[PDB]
């Protein structure tokens, strides 16, 4: 009455997946920043 | 050839507190000292004549 | 015509001076480190390869500016020997400036350094392209400017740095973007450092001699902080000046005009924080990037904190504990009354354990000194009449005449 | 803006209309703030009137040196607000000084917030009445356009 062990799948699917994303520049930028920008057009651009 | 002949045991079996364990790790591994540790260690002080 | 630059000058032997300038003579400052057009043209004609061209130009420039004579005592004569620019928090930023400090354990040659710089130039451009997505940045033609320090604390001149290497890198913000704030610049610098570290060639080429992999310092962008400028020496404790920042030429692979790139290194508008932009006709529309987020707090900290909370249980803050006693940390006097009430036990303990210093604390008053989220520090003021105005040290017995003044504080914490 | 919204109301459209309406409202506010940037150096434009029966700021001592300009002060007093240092927000009585003036940067966030509250007071009622909604109108001034005047 032995059964398959859920000790390896859980850890791999839960924790080690984030490190691979951490080890990429593109993924780093995608995940670790949130920018905010505003557009100025006309005479306000020159004034600013 | 000490690189192929070295084993290291980590973990401590008796510690049940958080801040004490963090302070012990900081002291053992030579990490920088911050103000949180200084504030924590202030609970044990008493006058010498005591 | 305002706005103007403001500079901080370090005097010899001690002291400081300040300058606020409307215009200056920049031909005299950079006069001794310029290459004639004919020399550059002939040298370029001789050598077709870019790396050899850059190395030869750097070798020729190195032995041109011999020294700068020391200036006078008056601040008006020493401003040409030392100068640092001050960050202003009410103006926009139009230049990315990085200060690289490298600590090495084994001396390194010059060609290795040149190759490392050539490899460093590539990942920063990719990070910049990722950060600014509405602009076209060509990695094979964008310019980046490199300045390196002096030596004293066909082969190119010897490099004999003792223990450290200092560099400055300058590159413009791609159009039509602008930056605003002090946290945004720190975010940009951290992203650039992470991008450069993940590169493979750079780590292989420079990883041997370097001790640790912490290159960029992100603490130079704050309101009031100052940073040193190229072409100026750094005063030393002994007095002699040393360590002039002078250029190092790293030609882009696909540069179409070498003379323009060489001559642009002496433009005072390329190494200032808030210098006006260099456009062509006029801006039709401009986008301001006015925030990148809050703090970093890496993943390894958030996950560890969550695990600790789930495993060991919760812990309250100082505010809830103080409220349990019916006292708040706001309004000042609410906690001051609590301190006044508690003063009795403190005085009794002082009397019991330090008998000699007992009549000093008969009457006192409490004033706020410092407050934070989980720690408060109040001062004990000796009202107005105590005979002995200044309190004495409770630990040692200082000299009879040397009645050194000691200040007494009460600290509150959750504990 | 009210004219535009009520003109659009005659499109006989479901709840979606309300959403559309909301969009228009926000747009208007945006433009207003941008237009106020070009008048940031005007002191009389931003000044506000105060009556004897209300509370006002204390009078700076220098105002007592004006001379013959203090004679025409029957009823009203006009006041502006400036920031000379960090967060100070000091006041200034405009009419007691000889012209022209020399002042630090004006305080525009304070006045703009004061105006925006009254602006929203009417849009909220229009939304709740015409379409029978339940959501107030709120404009995110602090996270969208507060960098202009900082
Ligand atoms: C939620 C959690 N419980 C954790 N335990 C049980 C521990 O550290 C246990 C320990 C391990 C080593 C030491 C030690 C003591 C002296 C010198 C070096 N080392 C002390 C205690 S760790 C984490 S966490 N937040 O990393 O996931
Ligand atoms: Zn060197
Ligand atoms: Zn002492």
């Amino acid at each position: 009455t032995e059964q398959p062990s859920p000790l390896g799948r859980e850890a791999v699917e839960q924790f080690f997946c984030h490190v691979r994303a951490q080890l990429n520049i593109g993924e780093y930028v995608k995940h670790n920043v949130t920018p905010r920008e505003t557009v100025l057009d006309g005479d306000t651009a020159k004034a600013y | 050839r000490l690189s192929y002949s070295w084993a290291i045991f980590i973990n401590n079996k008796r510690c049940v507190e958080h801040e004490f364990g963090n302070l012990m790790k900081v002291l053992e591994y030579g990490l920088p000292i911050t103000e949180e540790h200084m504030q924590f260690v202030d609970r044990f002080v008493v006058p010498e004549n005591y | 015509q305002t706005p103007l630059p403001v500079y901080r000058i370090s005097m010899v032997p001690t002291g400081q001076a300040f300058a606020a300038l409307a215009w200056d003579d920049w031909a005299r400052i950079t006069r001794d480190a310029r290459l004639a057009e004919a020399v550059v043209s002939a040298e370029a004609a001789a050598h077709p390869d870019h790396g050899a061209l850059g190395r030869r130009l750097t070798d020729r420039i190195r032995a041109q500016g011999p020294v700068m004579p020391p200036g006078g005592l008056d601040a008006g004569g020493q401003m040409y020997v030392n100068r640092n620019e001050i960050f202003n928090g009410a103006l926009a930023i139009t230049n990315i400036i990085l200060d690289l400090d490298i600590a090495l354990k084994e001396p390194v040659p010059f060609r290795r350094l040149h190759e490392a710089l050539g490899h460093f130039r590539r990942g920063a451009l990719a990070a910049v392209q990722l950060l600014f997505p509405a602009a076209r940045v060509d990695p094979d033609a964008y310019p980046c400017y490199f300045f390196k320090s002096a030596c004293r604390p066909t082969d190119s001149p010897v490099c004999s740095c003792t223990d450290k290497i200092g560099l400055r890198v300058c590159m413009p913000v791609p159009a039509p973007y602008v930056v605003h704030g002090s946290l945004t610049m720190r975010g940009v610098a951290r992203v650039i450092q992470q991008a450069v570290l993940l590169d493979r060639d750079f780590v292989e080429a420079i990883g041997s001699y370097v001790k640790n992999f912490l290159l960029i310092d992100t603490g130079v962008y704050a309101h009031g902080h100052s940073l040193r400028l190229p072409y100026f020496a750094k005063i030393a404790p002994d007095g002699p000046a040393c360590g002039r920042l002078l250029p190092v030429f790293v030609i882009p692979p696909a540069c179409k005009d070498v003379p323009a790139f060489v001559a642009a290194h002496a433009d005072p508008r390329r190494f200032h924080f808030h210098a006006p932009p260099t456009y062509l006709a006029s801006p039709r529309e401009i986008r301001v990037l006015h925030s990148l987020g809050g703090d970093y707090v890496s993943f390894f900290e958030r996950k560890a904190s969550r695990n600790a909370l789930e495993h060991f249980g919760r812990r309250e803050t100082l505010t809830e504990v103080l409220g349990r006693y019916n006292v708040q940390p706001d309004a000042g006097g609410t906690v001051e009354g609590f301190a006044s009430e508690l003063l009795g036990r403190i005085v009794a303990c002082i009397e019991t354990h330090f008998p000699e210093h007992a009549g000093e604390y008969q009457a006192v008053s409490v004033r706020r000194a410092v407050s934070k989220d989980d720690w408060v520090l109040l001062q004990l003021v000796p009202v107005r009449g105590t005979l002995q105005q200044s309190l004495s040290c409770l630990r040692f017995k200082h000299g009879r005449a040397s009645r050194a003044t000691a200040r007494t504080f009460v600290a509150l914490s959750v504990g | 803006t009210l004219r535009r919204v009520l003109g659009l109301t005659t499109a006989c459209v479901p709840e979606e209309d309300a959403l559309t309406a909301r969009g228009l409202m926000e747009d208007a506010c945006d433009r207003l703030i941008l237009d106020a940037f070009n008048k940031r150096l005007d002191a009389e434009y931003w000044s506000v009137r105060v009556s004897p029966f209300e509370a006002s700021d204390p009078l700076p001592p220098t105002a007592f040196r004006g001379g013959a300009l203090l004679d025409a002060e029957h009823y009203w007093r006009r006041v502006v607000r400036v920031c000379p240092g960090g967060g100070e927000s000091v006041g200034v009585p405009v009419d007691l000084y000889p012209r022209p003036l020399v002042l630090p940067p004006v305080d525009c966030a304070h006045h703009l917030r004061e105006i925006l509250r009254e602006i929203e007071l009417v849009f909220t009622g229009v939304l709740a009445g015409v379409w029978g909604e339940g959501g107030k109108f709120v404009y995110p001034f602090d996270d969208k356009m507060s960098f202009l005047f900082a």
